[PDB]
RNA sequence: UAUUUGUAAUU
């Protein structure tokens, strides 16, 4: 394989998909467009990058936060 | 006889375990009596074995039955102390499975109200699995009233819900009776838990239909909030899966009353659009085109994402 | 544009 996924989904260049892969081999963020991207709510950026999907701290949300919204 | 083994070595080791596997299927029974009186003296040992014990499991199945029981003579006394070992309890496991029933009822009786660092251990469980899977449940009915206040506490732990499935598949009714209505009365707790949504996945897809109804009954309402749990989201897909119409037209109506901006939450977060997928694939085509003509314009928001729907 | 789709103890 040897290619990222990150830069795959947003149709960038067959080369740059296939120029680095997703993460590190110690789970660290290595695709650079994810790396580049702090995160609006947890503040975290480059190893511990992560998009507003995915963050550790995107809240949980009852039926009472889809009333009040 | 060491320089033997440097004259074979340059040609309890792997070599001589591995070909007395695969030459155990040989030679005469007089040689096959000839090791196993070889080993009756202080077998004890040669349990803890890392590969004496390929032996043993090769030779359990063999040999006369008589070896397995002279050998299993050879064993009691010394349960407790075996059962954590590693290659010990291997041997046990792989051995629960040739033995005679009233000698495999006498290694049950061996050990009775130990449950508690038994499966603590990281070998108890394994054989405590292998065996409610082995012995006749009738026999194991220390196992379950050795769970009384044990339970709740025990079914979210790693090696718990493994021996908490095993029970449940293979027991009767009144065994599996009390620990079912254990696990009903924690529910809500155990599915926001890593190991409780293991117990009651194994309950939706093995249990009787009223245990299901009970369940469902006791999700109506936690919809949203457990889709987008982590764990609990599993619970919610094996969940639509296994339930009748009535119960898949509830909780579908239960959902598509959310308050639009929800449903924008259901199919963006990270688990629920797993909800969303395992229910496109059971519903009747009533229901389901009653969810086509609902969610509709929010499809609009996942051809950047990874879903071609 | 924030886009990667998600859980289990031993030779
Ligand atoms: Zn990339
Ligand atoms: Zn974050």
């Amino acid at each position: 394989s040897r290619h990222c996924v990150f830069c795959e989904n947003n149709n960038e260049p067959e080369a740059v998909i296939n120029s680095h892969s997703v993460r590190d081999n110690f789970n660290r963020v290595l695709c650079p467009k994810l790396r580049t991207y702090v995160c609006p709510i947890c503040g975290a950026s480059g190893d511990s990058a992560h998009t507003i999907k995915y963050c550790p701290k995107k809240p949980i949300i009852t039926m009472e936060d889809a009333i009040k919204a | 006889r060491s320089r033997l083994l440097e004259d074979f070595r340059n040609q309890q080791d792997q070599h001589g375990s591995r070909f007395i596997q695969q030459k155990l299927e040989r030679a005469t029974a007089a040689e096959k009596q000839m090791v196993f009186s070889e080993i009756l003296a202080a077998a004890y040992s040669l349990m803890t074995d890392v590969f004496g014990n390929y032996v043993i499991q090769k030779f359990f199945e063999f040999g006369t039955p008589e070896q397995k029981n002279t050998l299993g003579m050879q064993v009691k006394g010394h349960v407790l102390q075996l059962a954590l070992q590693m290659y010990g309890c291997r041997v046990i496991q792989k051995a629960l499975e040739s033995i005679s029933p009233e000698q495999q009822q006498e290694i049950v009786h061996e050990l009775d109200g130990h449950v508690l660092k038994c499966v603590k251990d990281q070998n108890g469980n394994h054989v405590v699995q292998k065996c409610i899977e082995c012995v006749d449940p009738v026999a194991l009915q220390f196992i379950i009233n050795a769970f009384k206040g044990q339970v709740y506490s025990l079914s979210t732990h790693p090696y718990g819900c493994r021996v908490i499935q095993r029970i449940l598949e293979h027991c009767t009714a009144e065994q599996t009776t009390p620990i079912l209505d254990e696990l009903h009365e924690h529910t809500e707790q155990l599915i926001q838990d890593q190991y409780g949504n293991y117990v009651i996945q194994h309950v939706l897809e093995h249990g009787k239909q009223e245990d299901k109804s009970i369940l469902i009954n006791s999700v109506r309402g936690k919809v949203l909030v457990l889709s987008q749990h982590k764990f609990a989201s599993n619970v919610v897909e094996k969940c639509v899966t296994h339930a009748t119409r009535g119960e898949r037209t509830g909780l579908i109506d239960e959902v598509c009353t959310f308050n639009d901006n929800a449903l924008h939450v259901m199919m963006k977060d990270q688990y629920a659009n797993y909800v969303v997928q395992k229910m496109i694939d059971v519903s009747e085509p009533t229901q389901l085109k009653k969810l086509m003509t609902k969610i509709r314009p929010h499809m609009a928001a996942l051809r950047k994402y990874t879903y071609g729907k």
